[PDB]
């Protein structure tokens, strides 16, 4: 992959 | 060009800590740690933020290798499709960024995905660096051997933090  | 996350989410503090949590058997232990300080370092030479190196317990961003679940709800998923994954700047999993253990990963002299370029697109995220449309740009969704930050990538990290 970005994640929060 | 670049993208960050919905709200610019930053590290607030002069300082962000990060810990080597975990290692692969592909590399030597340093080696991961000198790549990885590399790949902070061109993100930190841009901009004012200053990282910590800490060898033990939480770090603001924590980097490790991992094979499937790892506690953050994002389970690898064994060889191939997923490589990696970060975090956007935050407190617990903000700013985390983690590689799959089942793919390969390379210092640049043998086969694998290249890990400093890698670890450069991950870490780009857990200082809330989102995907560029810019194919330079290492945000670049997409998967190196002999690179640098494109221009994208320094414009967008400088008008997240500021220039020097
Ligand atoms: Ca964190
Ligand atoms: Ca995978
Ligand atoms: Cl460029
Ligand atoms: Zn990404
Ligand atoms: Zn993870």
């Amino acid at each position: 992959x970005g994640a929060v | 060009g670049y993208s960050l996350f919905p709200n610019s989410p930053k590290w607030t503090s002069k300082v962000v800590t990060y810990r080597i949590v975990s290692y692969t058997r592909d590399l030597p232990h340093i080696t991961v740690d000198r790549l990885v300080s590399k790949a902070l370092n061109m993100w930190g030479k841009e901009i004012p933020l200053h990282f910590r190196k800490v060898v033990w317990g939480t770090a603001d961003i924590m980097i490790g290798f991992a094979r499937g679940a790892h506690g953050d709800s994002y389970p690898f998923d064994g060889p191939g499709n997923t490589l990696a994954h970060a975090f956007a700047p935050g407190t617990g999993l903000g700013g985390d960024a983690h590689f799959d253990e089942d793919e390969r990963w390379t210092d640049g002299s043998s086969l694998g995905i290249n890990f400093l370029y890698a670890a450069t697109h991950q870490l780009g995220h857990s200082l809330g660096m989102g995907h560029s449309s810019d194919p330079n740009a290492v945000m670049y969704p997409t998967y190196p051997q002999n690179f640098k930050l494109s221009q994208d990538d320094i414009k967008g990290i400088q008008k997240l933090y500021g220039k020097r």
